[PDB]
């Protein structure tokens, strides 16, 4: 038996899937700084974030 | 740009002068910074 122990590099996944979702969550948080009198804006933020 | 808009909206109806000033400054700063970055990037990556 010849065996290999492979450790997966993570940088690609940081560039591809982790950073985008973090940024999308920050975007979601932006909603709380918009006056709660505006409905279209906040719902736009939330729905767009969910779909993204 | 989005955070700048959020700040402007936050300061609107409380300090309209500040919001207008920051919007006016951004209208110039953002394009100029983007153009400078593009120039630097293309210069440093087209000459290697
Ligand atoms: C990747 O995946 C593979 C597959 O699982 C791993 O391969 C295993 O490697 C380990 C060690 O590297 C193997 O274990 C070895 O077994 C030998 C034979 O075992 C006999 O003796 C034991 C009791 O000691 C009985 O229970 C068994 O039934 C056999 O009769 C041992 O001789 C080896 O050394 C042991 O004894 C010496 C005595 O001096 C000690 O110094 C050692 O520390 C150790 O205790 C060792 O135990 C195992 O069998 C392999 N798997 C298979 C399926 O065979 C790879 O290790 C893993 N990692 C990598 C990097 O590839």
């Amino acid at each position: 038996s010849l065996s290999f122990k492979l450790k997966r590099n993570i940088g690609y996944f940081i560039l591809q899937t982790y950073m985008p979702s973090i940024l999308i969550t920050i975007l979601s948080w932006v909603s709380f700084w918009i006056n709660y009198d505006a409905s279209a804006a906040r719902v736009a933020l939330g729905i767009t974030t969910v779909l993204t | 740009a989005l955070i700048e808009f959020a700040t402007v909206n936050y300061f609107t109806k409380s300090q309209p002068a500040r919001a207008a000033k920051i919007d006016r400054l951004s209208r110039i700063a953002f394009p100029l910074l983007f153009g400078i970055f593009n120039l630097v990037y293309w210069a440093t990556y087209l000459n290697r």
